[PDB]
Order: structure tokens, then sequence, then C-alpha cells
């Protein structure tokens, strides 16, 4: 709906803009993280589908993808340059789009390199479906895969950098919450790049599985209190990515995180607000957030674009009074003309 | 009239070829105001839900 | 103070509004807008600086204008004394009402914001139907001009000084500075005479080939100097230049009754000089129907 | 030196000329020489009641 028409004036800008002097103006929501650091999982659970291909440890993602979550009358995916529609609905499309993604992935890599810097927009449409527009980037890996290209990491680094230089860009942080904060390299730039805190949003993978492996309350509370963390940010929330199995269906995975929260003893022995769990809560606050951010911008915009177009008119008729303004292809359909008239004369 | 047919399939010859300040003023024209006439879709839109 | 005739109020209004704007507007619009050959960039750099100043800053300015002359009339009014027979016990308390109503006035918000949309409209205009409308904004033009070479002259009289004709009739000698500044306009006048369409900015290599002609001469003058030199000979270049063109444009009415587009004498400054003038009369009016009618009520409230 | 080229280039733009570096260097060579020359004949003067 709305977001429809965001995501295409973003598309629309990023082409007729190629620099970020007008894209560093409107909020963007930048997601990296690590490699098996459940990236992907969190990014399908909030598509609430499965679309990016998987891999046994191998990142897939070889390309970055701008998935686009709006509203629609089935939950289905389509992209940008193809008017195949995919219904996310049946497992079996799930399969086929999942290949088209990755044989798009193939194809936009370039020669002597294995990760391209292009993005692919995607928009997932669905009834329900939170109203924002998500950044997918490939996983940081702390040391470089043998066949991948020697500036694959230097590129993601680069990638997650630029998406992140514009100040209104909401961070979205992703690791595994089995490893330590001094063994991810991840949080300490994102802390480094981001003072203030003003909108940095870090997100916990694998909550489960660090319960299950006996994790002090202590760190948990500050990660999520924004203790241990010199950065101050605006929150923190934790998410559980199921148990890390590929072929898991997000709706077991969803209701299985939110009956193990529920009997949880830490959420009732009130160590952990009770709202600072579950994603439905992240979303919502992200996506309020976000939304209003977007609305003070783009009336920003809109006023700084009708005045840049109003000044290009000045010029034109102080240039061109007597004559139209016509495109390339006008041009070439007036050119032909006169020639004929000049053949005839 | 089959020179010009090749020339309009080939729109890169057309860019080469026309390059002056009328064509660029109307090409940039076109495009802000396009993005213009999507933002004032998009807000209208935003502020008539509420 | 509401029996005068309104023709005094227009004069003063007319007056002190044109002389609190005149400064930025020559200097920050018209200035950098002249330096441009093209007169279809020229005319499009005024237009945007006119829209960028108008919508934000000439109501709050009009205002001001227009209470400081409502203060000025009212205050004197107040103090002003009649001869032999004025009393003075009432002069305290008079003295002491008007402070207190001045700090209580509040001038109306709505009207900054109709006569943007106003003055606006009345500078939308670019035609010029009245031959004696072209005479009064060329007079209105020298008057701006002459005000402003007399400014220029005085910098570089105070810079240089007098001639040698005028100084040996004053019998007073320059000073070793004075005569090194001296030395450096004559070599600003022959490169602004060999380039009469020099642009404004300079060049490193410029003030290298000034400063050897110096060293020719035995004297030795730091690149700071020059460029302040320069651009003060810049700008009495450019206003007599100006002058110039006034001269030229005097008798081209009839060139632009006709639309003479083609013809170089194309007098943009003279019709831009005299929307201003147009826009300062219908500007005086308004404000003067505005004091005697809006704030009357208000001042009477007040007090 | 580069910067005594630029000073006599401009002053023959002055003059509505256009001339190369390169000429410049040759005729101040010969004319170096020529007033070189000069100087020590000059200086023969001089040295004669030496």
């Amino acid at each position: 709906s709305l977001i429809d028409m965001y995501s295409e004036v973003l598309d629309v800008l990023s082409d007729y803009d190629a620099s970020y002097n007008t894209q560093d103006h409107l909020p963007r929501v930048v997601v990296v993280g690590d490699q098996s650091a459940g990236k992907t999982s969190v990014l399908e659970m909030i598509a609430q589908a499965r679309i990016f291909p998987r891999g046994s440890g191998e990142m897939m993602t070889r390309s970055p993808v701008k998935v686009t979550l709006s509203e629609g009358p089935h939950h289905v995916a389509l992209f940008k340059d193809s008017s195949r529609e995919f219904d996310l609905t049946k497992e079996e499309d799930l399969a086929a789009l999942r290949h088209e993604i990755e044989l798009r992935m193939r194809k936009n890599v370039k020669e002597g390199c294995t990760v391209s810097p292009e993005t692919i927009s995607l928009n997932v449409k669905g009834p329900g479906l939170q109203r924002m527009v998500l950044v997918d980037l490939p996983g940081v890996i702390n040391t470089v895969t043998s066949g991948m290209a020697p500036d694959t990491k230097e590129t993601i680094f680069s990638i997650s950098k630029a998406y992140m230089q514009n100040p209104n860009a909401i961070i979205l942080c992703i690791q595994d919450g089995s490893v330590d904060a001094e063994r991810s390299i991840v949080t300490d730039l994102v802390s480094q790049m981001d003072p203030h805190g003003r909108r940095t949003i870090f997100v916990l993978t694998k909550v489960d599985l660090a319960e299950k492996n006996v994790a002090s309350p202590s760190r948990i509370q500050q990660i999520i209190e924004g203790k241990l963390f010199p950065m101050k940010a605006l929150g923190y929330f934790a998410v559980v990515t199921g148990k890390g199995n590929s072929s898991e269906s997000i709706e077991a995975i969803r209701e299985y995180e939110e009956e193990f929260f529920q009997n949880s003893k830490l959420l009732k022995t009130s160590m952990l607000k009770a709202h600072q769990v579950t994603t439905r809560n992240l979303s919502l606050a992200v996506s309020d957030c976000f939304w209003k951010m977007v609305r003070e911008s783009v009336e920003q915009q809109a006023d700084s674009f009708k005045a840049t177009r109003f000044n290009l008119e000045t010029e034109w008729k102080n240039n061109y009074p007597r004559l139209r303004e016509l495109d390339r292809n006008e041009l070439f359909e007036k050119a032909k003309n006169e020639i004929l008239d000049e053949v005839i004369s | 009239k089959e020179v010009l047919e090749d020339f309009a399939e080939d729109g890169e010859k057309k860019i080469k070829l026309l390059t002056g300040k009328r064509v660029q003023l109307a090409e940039d024209l076109k495009k802000v105001r396009e993005i213009q006439e999507k933002l004032d879709a998009f807000i209208e839109a935003l502020h008539q839900e509420k | 103070l509401s029996q005068v005739t309104p023709k005094h109020w227009e004069e003063i209004l007319q007056q002190s509004l044109w002389e609190r704007v005149s400064t930025h507007v020559i200097e920050n619009i018209y200035l950098p807008a002249a330096q441009t050959m093209n007169s279809g960039t020229f005319n499009t750099t005024v237009d945007i600086k006119l829209k960028q100043w108008t919508d934000k800053q000439l109501p709050n300015k009009a205002v001001e204008v227009a209470w400081e002359t409502l203060q000025e009339e009212f205050s004197r009014f107040m103090t002003e004394p009649k001869g032999k027979e004025h009393d003075d016990i009432f002069d305290k308390l008079k003295e002491a009402v008007k402070e207190e109503s001045i700090k209580r006035h509040k001038w109306n918000d709505f009207a900054e914001d109709s006569l943007r949309v106003i003055q606006h409209n009345a500078l939308e205009d670019r035609s010029i139907s009245d031959k004696q409308q072209w005479d009064a904004a060329i007079y209105f033009m020298e008057e701006a001009l002459q005000a402003r070479l007399k400014d220029t002259e005085n910098a570089i009289e105070n810079m240089v000084g007098p001639d040698w004709k005028k100084r040996w009739l004053y019998w007073k000698n320059r000073t070793q500075e004075q005569c090194v500044h001296n030395e450096t306009k004559n070599e600003l006048e022959k490169m602004l005479k060999c380039n009469e369409e020099h642009p404004a900015y300079l060049a490193s290599d410029e003030i290298t080939t000034v400063r050897k002609n110096l060293e020719s001469r035995g004297v030795e003058v730091d690149p700071s100097l020059i460029k302040d030199t320069w651009h003060q000979v810049y700008r009495r270049h450019f206003l007599k230049t100006a002058l110039n063109h006034c001269n030229l444009c005097r008798r081209g009415f009839y060139y632009y009754q006709r639309h003479f587009v083609d013809s170089e004498l194309e007098c943009n400054d003279v019709v831009l000089f005299w929307r201003i003038q147009r826009m300062l009369a219908i500007t005086a009016n308004t404000l003067r129907q505005q004091l005697t009618n809006t704030e009357v009520r208000r001042l009477e409230k007040n007090v």
C-alpha cells in the first residue's frame, strides 16, 4: 500500500541520483549479520515466509536483496524486473522462488568477483504484513572462504557502510546468542559507527539455545538493558530462530518460541521485561518509529522537490520561452519529420 | 525510412547524438516531476488512512 | 496622529523601507547574478533569490520598518515642545505610559502571511507599459548607483588618497603604503583596460604577473593586498559600466516596446529595478492603510 | 623559470599574440648570448686602462 509507493520512490531516487546526495535523506533499515548467526531466519520470520536459499553452513546470500513487505490480497512475492508472481502459501513455489533468487544472485556477479554489490528490489506482498522496507546483506565471515573472492569480505563491509551512511537509517544488528560480544566484530563496528545510539537496534538470535547452554542471567540482562554495551540505544530485543534447522516451518518456530517464552522462568521472575521479547513487539515498535520518521522526511523532500522543479522551469522560461520540452524519443520524431520536409523541399 | 527505423531501435546512438542543454533540462525535469508525483500520491494516501 | 496627509506617511515609509533593504538586495542578489554574462541564467538566479528572501525575511523587515515609523511619529508627538507654553509635569507621565504601551504593542500576525502573497504577485509582472515608469526606474537606479559609487570612492580614496593635482593644491603628501596602493591601482587599470570582460574572481598566476611588475618598480606587495585592491577596483569599474549601460538604455524603451529580444540592449537591470520600485510603492500604500486602520484600535485598547 | 614564461606570455596576449614556451626559450637564449657578448665588450673597454 503506502510502503509500495515509498519503495518505488526509493528505487527511482537511486536510478535518478546514482550518488547518495539525496538518498541519504530518508529513513532506511540496514541489517548486518555474521555467518550462521540466524540473519536469514530473522528476516524470514518478519516476512513470515522462507524465501531465501538455504545451505548447510554455506553463505547462500551471494547478492544483497531489497525485500519489501507490503499489504496484498495474498501472501505472494514479486520481482521488480519480472512480473512472474510467486505464491508463498505453497511450498513448491517457495522452492522455485529460492532457486530463482539464487540464479539471480549468480547472474549479477561480475567477472573476477564472487559477491556483486548490486541490490535486487523484491516486493513481498501479504495481508497483515508490516509496512516497511528491509535490506538483506551477505553474512560477515571472520575467515575468508577459499571458494569466494579475496575482496568478498571487503565488499560486504563496504556495502554495509554505504547503507549505514544515511543519518536516518535504522541499524538492525543480528548475531548469535551462544557467542560472546567480544568474539564478534559486527557489534563493535555498530557501536563505533553510532556513538549516540538514537537509531541502533540489536537483535539476538538462538536465545533458546543460549538458555539451554546455561547462559549467565547477568550478561543477558545487561545486553537487553544496555549496561554491558557502552552504547546507549533506544532498546534491545531477543527473538528465537528455532533449533537451527534449515527445513523447519515458520509457523512451528513462531509457536514454539511463544510457548518457550511463556513457560520461561526468566520472564516470570521479572528479570526481563515482558514487552522486550517476541517478534510481534519488535516489529510493531520498528514499524511505528520508521513510519513516523518517514512522514517527517517525506514532507521536507516534497517541498524541496517542488522548489527544485520550479527552478528548472524558471531556467527553461528564461532560456527557451518559445519552445516546448520534449524527451529523447519525441526529439527523434521531430528531427525525422524535419528531415522529410527538407527532402521534399 | 530504413535508417530511421534502425536508429530508433538503438537508444544508445540517440544518447550519444542527443547531448545539449535543452536535452538535459527536459530529461531532468521529467524525472523530477515523476518523482514529485509519486511523492504526492504517497503523502496523500498516507494522510487519508487516518 | 491620524489627521496627517497620507502622502507624508507614504514618503516616509517608502524611503525607510528602501534604505533598510537596499544593501541586502544589491549586495546579496544583484552582485552575484550580475557576474554571469548570460541573461537567462542571470534572470533565473534573481528569481530564485527573490523567492527565498521574500517568503521568510521580507514580511519581518516590513513589519519592523512600519512599526518603527509609527513609533517615531507617536513618540515625537508625545514629546513635541510647544514653545514656551509647553508643560513639564505631564512629560514624566507621558514617557512612562509610552514605554509601557510600546512593550504591550503587538502587530497583527496575519498581516505577514497576507502581504507575502501580495508582494509576490506584484513583483511577478515583467511588462512596463508606461514610458514615464521606465524613466523613473532609470532615475531611481542612478541615485542608488551613485550612493554605492560614493562609498566605493571613499574607500578607494582612503586607501590611496587625493589625485596628484589635488594633493598638490592641498599640500598633502601620500604615505609609502598609499603610494604602493596607487601603483597597484595603475596595474589593475591596465589589466582591466586590456580585458574589458575579466571575471570577478582572481587567479594565482595573475597575482604573480602583477607582483613581478611591482618588483620591476622596486615594490614588494603581498598577494592579500592585491586581492583587496582588485575587489575595490572591480566594484568601481562595474558601477561605472552600469552607468554607461543606463545611458545606452535611456533610449532603449522604443526597442523594448517592439520586443527586440535579438537586440543586444537587453536592459534586464532596468526592468528588475522597476519591479522593485513598483513593489515598494504598493508596499508603502498597503502599510499606510494598515497603520491608519488596523493598528489604531489596538493602540487605543492598550492605552 | 616557468613563472617567467607565464609573465611574458600574458604580456604577449595583451598584444594579441600567442607564443609557445619553446619559442620564448629559444629567443631568450639568443638574446642572452648577444647581451653577454656586449657586456664583455664593455668589460674590455673598462679593462683597457686596468
